[PDB]
């Protein structure tokens, strides 16, 4: 079994609008495909004693075991690599369970579609699935060591990636709300909402944290200034740069209960708590001195506390306690340890509420000064502490004490963080009763934390946990507001890209930033920010995460949805243009069933509030209707349309062309919007398909909520000039002459260029062309296309590119062109350079000339050197 | 140094 | 603007207005830059990676920690115009701007070595623009260029510097606008490059450089060219500071013309800077002073709002405290925070 | 708190007088079936609808004698929530959870027994309810418990002594 | 640092 292909979705696609993650592999089963199973002795076996979690997949029989009531009649290994990928990812505890199987190709080519939840852990499984699946098929078994070693790869891969915990807090809430969420390339930040309504976070720091307030929460010494300047209550205390002077010094600080710490910060060590002895401020004089040159501050009774404010208002309160074991009968403290440590919420690092305790020489240290150790009997209810200090990754308990605090401390809380500017912060306070005044138990504020942790308040070892994220989230998005920008997503097979240039030239009416995708640059303000096809995902996202959108407008094409999925999940509006049988064979697409499959994704992006623009005159989009969850909207070239009558009857809108006008039809009132010959981009009214692009620009800005007279002025003022749009209906005038460059593809395009030249109502029709050599059997259709339109019909098809021998493509156009009418001067000339295309002197006044170039830079240069208008 |  | 101004107790701070319509500033940081966007303007390989992904032209360039792969990065990067770098930020030292040969890119190495392991990228020409931007919006543009001394007759480079360097507009430090030229070992090292030392005399109308980059306060000059940027690149310029967050930003472009298009000329943007200092603004030695602090005061105190509080003083040989405690009272019933200060105790609701 | 009139004053004629009256923000009102029976709802729709219990009072009136019925007549206000509201139904009633299933609005729950599969099934999709436990009044929203206050401590309740008296405030907490 |  050989990986031919592997894609990444990350969005709606074709496979699933909700399965957003999802990998699909190329699968050639160069051996097997022609043996199910049951041509593969001990095959069934063998897969379950190495995988016997097996049981658990349901396929077509809604059973347990629904899957090994099979496996031993094979399905040719379709759900056999399928469901050892999904299980390798549950067996390391990465829930995926979507998968399907579908046979493309040449017989035996299949794609294999599974669920993920981290990338490179998926696409990890999927190879092992193939490896465990192709061993078990060559002999009966798979070594131990072979899977327990690739299970140990996926949990690696699974724990890279990972968010920590309060980002997790955030990112987790801000889904519930609604709020879409990315990850940006530097600094692992996090992004929250799209254009103009963005936001940042990196853990717990903000947008909305200023830099000096941070600063000066990192610096004691400030801290303490500007709090007691401030008539806040702070420990006392002195400086001294590790001179014996430290029996004088608690005479202005308050006897000898005072607190040692190392001058300067480099983690809670050579700190003596409570000094009641001369010598002991010696010893702690000299583990002090070990760092820079906070000492004899004084000591103050009570427990120590931690308060959560988010928006200069208080969101929780907790108690924290460091690890212990107590005198619960007349046992050891090693025999303490091991009872309490049993404690089934004790588990690991991050993993349960608790955690273990783990004794070592600073453990004994701590036990050593309470006259204890590990051999020794606590009485009863005696209480060994094992840690100087708090802290539930060490083993301690934090307790909920946030309905319990009195309401003057509350007041001094909001007060401190204000004071010392920052939004998100933690305040260390030490008193003996948190539910009267700190004035009145003689308590502290210790430390100021900027951009504290949440675990203690979010999953509390006693009392009641608290959303401390719906605070945050409500302060980076205040209620009322929105945090998403408009989406205007365009799609079928033709006309993709005029509709997008015209629906961004009219929202730019109103004076807003417009942002936009095509396949020729992308575009703010009509400043080019990149050049080149840029319809896809990758571009979807340039425009999204810009700063100063305000509305964007997505061409989006069908390479984009099968190589990757939708770069937005959802969209207020969405407009189908067409569907044409354009691109078949290709991206395993092979009919036009499937291709409607494609283009559908957009409508059903739709939000519920927002709408669906359908083409009424197209019965493969009409029917799209059916399956949108948002209000439909359609459009058509004829107001005699059934559906279009069926619908404005039950006060629904469309758009549609009637006596020479452009019109939108709002239950039963009529409004015009303007003439088609009044409009630029159409050809005097001469264009069909430029109508009908208009037609679904006006609709979809009218259904978002624009005003008609900013949509007349729009249409009024836009231009598809040469050398603006090129190769799309350029037309030039040279005296009384004209000649018409355009790019058509599918057939459709030869059609639509067809109708334009037909009512062309000066003198001969003469056309200079035809496809290239990569097209498929549609040549003669062409042929066919050509015949019934111009009087005059030349063949150049013998390109410069030559993708395939010669002049064949030319005389299969000739073919074609000769079975339909076989009198129009049906001379093949081969040569297009200056060739067929200079040659427009054997065409009278006002004829008209259509040229079809394998390049359009060359055609319209050409043109240019007769001098035209 | 994040979560203080 | 009669804004009443304080300095505070702790890390040079200074506070503006007074009550709930304080500001604090910290030369050129404030109460309104956020730490993420400062944080992410101090690291070079952050801020080039979020602007190559926003479409903004910047430097093309490489990773090579001190391994002799040189000769292959070119191939990568563009040939050998080449800048090399030490690898951290440790001042303006053992930077080679126009490496054109092997050797030369080896003495580079040698010198780039010897800081923690910004290398080969594209060398682009132009001159060293600084574009200050306040709000979103442009304030100011200046031009930078190195101290010098030119071919002005046939004289010596150390007699033209004494002839320079007499100008009454040099004023020792921060005292007049230009200031001192001072020879070293590292200007010689500069002059040697250009095929001259200090006893060489100089064609008339050459250039000799006696710095590697401009600074004002080395010697060299600042030349406004506020009025001469082209709207594209105003538009840019708002764009990149946007796109890294910061509120008050220096921007370093490299152009042959401010005056045209970046994408026509070939330049780039070459360095972000949070808390812009600004001197070469205020008093450049061509073209006209700008008031940009103006622009400051306008986003901390927007046009329309206050930046005081109400204050009733109460005075008289009797009956203040008692008049005090009523006035406050009487206040407190609109529902507004007072704070109100007596002989018996500081009060606020 | 100022008297506009007294008497029975439930039905759509009473419902009209606040309805109309040009200071008033929001609007409470209780509804009887004598009112609905007799002349139908004054309003067409509304934000919350209330059901709190269907029992056996007032049969064979109004030509209603069954409890199925009878049921048939307290669903109108719940059948008459906006898409964009909500209705609060009783989940420890078998005729009023019922409801559920006809209410083309959101459905939040309330109950005096937190261990009822009504409102686990639901608390488990992200829905809301209310439950009395452990003493308290609390708001079950998601994964979340919130508590409001203690039974106790409300003076409706006579100390936590009067069952119905909890439920009714329970039904008021939820529908603020 | 300030001043850059
Ligand atoms: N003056 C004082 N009186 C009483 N207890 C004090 C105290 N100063 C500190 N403590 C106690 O010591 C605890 C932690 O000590 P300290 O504040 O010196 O550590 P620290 O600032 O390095 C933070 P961390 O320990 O998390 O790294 C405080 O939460 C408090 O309980
Ligand atoms: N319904 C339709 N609307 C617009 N153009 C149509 C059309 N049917 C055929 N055409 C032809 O299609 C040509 C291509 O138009 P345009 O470039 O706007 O389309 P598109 O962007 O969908 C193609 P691509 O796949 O390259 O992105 C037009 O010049 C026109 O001749
Ligand atoms: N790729 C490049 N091409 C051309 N010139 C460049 C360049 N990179 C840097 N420079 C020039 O070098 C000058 C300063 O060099 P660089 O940016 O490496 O210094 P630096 O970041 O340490 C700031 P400072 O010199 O003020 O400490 C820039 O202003 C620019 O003129
Ligand atoms: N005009 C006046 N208004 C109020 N009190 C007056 C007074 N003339 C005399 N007194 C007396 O003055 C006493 C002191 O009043 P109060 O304490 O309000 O004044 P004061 O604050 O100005 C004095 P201090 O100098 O101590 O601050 C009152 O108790 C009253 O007996
Ligand atoms: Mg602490
Ligand atoms: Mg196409
Ligand atoms: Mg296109
Ligand atoms: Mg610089
Ligand atoms: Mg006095
Ligand atoms: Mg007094």
């Amino acid at each position: 079994m050989k990986i031919l292909k592997t894609l990444t979705l990350r969005g709606p696609n074709y496979w699933s609008i909700r399965r957003k993650k999802l990998i699909v592999m190329r699968l050639d089963l160069e051996d097997l495909a022609e043996r199910p199973s049951n041509s593969i002795p001990g095959f069934y076996e063998g897969l379950i004693k190495v995988l016997p979690s097996l049981v658990e997949h349901f396929c077509s029989p809604g059973y347990q075991g629904g899957f090994l009531e099979r496996v031993k009649e094979g399905t040719y290994m379709g759900h056999i690599v399928e469901h050892v990928a999904l299980e390798l990812q549950e067996l390391v505890g990465m829930t995926a369970g979507f998968g399907r199987t579908r046979e493309t190709s040449t017989p035996g080519v299949y794609n294999v579609v599974y669920e993920y939840v981290d990338e490179q852990a998926g696409r990890y499984a999927g190879r092992a699935a193939v490896r465990l699946c192709r061993s078990l098929v060559d002999t009966g078994d798979y070594p131990r060591l072979e899977l327990e070693k690739d299970l140990e790869d996926l949990r690696d891969l699974g724990a890279n990636s990972a968010l920590g915990p309060s980002t997790e807090t955030i990112v987790t809430e801000a889904e519930a709300r609604k709020i879409p969420w990315m990850l940006l390339s530097a600094r692992a930040m996090v992004q929250l909402g799209y254009g103009v309504y963005q936001q940042r976070i990196q853990a717990t720091l903000s947008s909305h944290s200023g830099i000096l307030g941070v600063e000066l929460a990192c610096d004691k010494e400030g801290t303490k200034t500007i709090l007691q300047d401030a008539g806040i209550p702070v420990p006392r205390g002195t400086t001294i740069q590790y001179f014996d002077d430290l029996e004088e010094a608690i005479n202005d600080v308050g006897g000898y209960p005072v607190v040692i710490k190392p001058l300067d910060g480099n983690h809670g060590r050579g700190i003596t708590i409570n000094v009641r002895h001369w010598q002991e401020a010696i010893a702690a004089y000299d583990l002090a001195a070990e760092e820079s040159k906070i000492i004899v501050e004084r000591y103050y009774e009570g427990s120590d506390h931690r308060v959560l404010v988010v928006n200069g208002k208080l969101v929780a309160v907790a108690e924290r306690i460091p690890a212990h074991v107590t005198g619960d009968g007349s046992s050891t403290i090693s025999e303490l340890i091991e009872k309490t440590n049993q404690d089934p919420n004790r588990g690991d690092g991050h993993d349960n509420i608790l955690t273990k305790i783990v004794v070592n020489k600073t453990a004994i240290d701590v036990m050593e000064r309470q006259g204890y150790n590990l051999d020794s009997v606590l009485p009863k209810d005696e209480v060994v502490y094992l840690r100087a200090t708090a802290n539930l990754s060490t083993g301690g308990i934090a307790i909920d004490r946030t309905d319990d605090i009195h309401p003057e401390n509350i007041w001094l809380m909001e007060r401190v963080a204000k004071v010392i500017g920052l939004d998100i912060a933690g305040i260390d306070v030490v008193t003996s009763d948190i539910s009267k005044p700190l004035r009145e138990t003689n308590g502290v504020i210790v430390e100021v934390n900027a951009a504290p942790g949440f675990r203690m308040h979010v999953a509390p070892s006693q009392g009641l946990p608290r959303n401390v994220a719906a605070p945050v989230l409500d302060m980076l998005f205040p209620p009322g507001t929105p945090s998403r920008i408009p989406i205007l997503a365009v799609t079928g097979t033709n006309g993709k890209t005029t509709t997008t240039r015209l629906l961004a030239h009219i929202y730019r009416q109103t004076g807003k930033t417009v942002g936009y995708t095509s396949t020729d640059a992308i575009y703010i303000n009509e400043y080019c920010v990149e050049k080149g096809d840029n319809t896809g995902p990758q571009s979807a996202g340039v425009i999204l995460r810009d700063p100063t959108v305000e509305v964007a407008v997505l061409e989006t094409a069908r390479g984009g949805i099968l190589r990757a999925g939708l770069a937005f999940d959802s969209c207020d509006v969405g407009v189908v243009l067409n569907v044409a049988a354009d691109h078949l064979g290709l991206g395993d697409i092979d009919t036009i069933e499937q291709m409607a499959k494609v283009k559908s994704v957009i409508a059903e992006v739709v939000d519920p509030s927002g709408y669906a623009v359908l083409n009424a005159d197209d019965p493969l989009v009409a029917a799209m209707a059916d399956k949108v969850k948002a209000k439909v909207a359609y459009f058509s070239m004829n107001p005699d349309n059934p559906i279009i009558q069926a619908h404005v009857r039950r006060n629904g809108i469309a758009a549609v062309y009637e006596s020479g006008y452009l019109s939108i039809l709002e239950g039963s009132w009529t409004l015009r919007v303007e003439q088609a010959k009044l409009i630029p981009m159409t050809m005097g009214g001469m264009a069909p398909f430029m109508i009908a692009n208009a037609l679904a620009a006006c609709l979809a800005a009218f259904v978002n909520g624009l005003d008609v007279e900013v949509i007349r002025q729009g249409v009024r003022t836009f231009t598809t000039s040469a050398e603006q749009t090129p190769g799309r209906m350029n037309l030039f005038n040279l005296g009384q002459h004209h000649a018409l460059v355009d790019y058509a593809h599918n057939p459709a395009g030869y059609r639509a260029v067809g109708d334009f030249v037909k009512n062309w109502q000066g003198q001969r029709f003469g056309v200079v062309g035809g496809p290239g050599d990569r097209r498929d059997s549609d040549l003669i259709e062409l042929g066919q296309i050509a015949a019934q339109v111009f009087d005059r019909i030349i063949v150049k098809e013998d390109d410069d590119k030559r993708g395939r021998s010669e002049g064949e493509t030319a005389d299969l156009i000739v073919k074609g062109i000769l079975q339909e009418n076989p009198g129009a001067s049906y001379e093949v000339i081969l040569d297009e350079t200056i060739a067929l295309n200079k040659a427009l002197d054997q065409v009278e006044e006002k004829g008209l000339v259509v040229v079809f170039p394998e390049s359009v830079t060359r055609a319209i240069d050409l043109i240019k050197v007769r001098n035209p208008i | 140094d994040d979560d203080d």
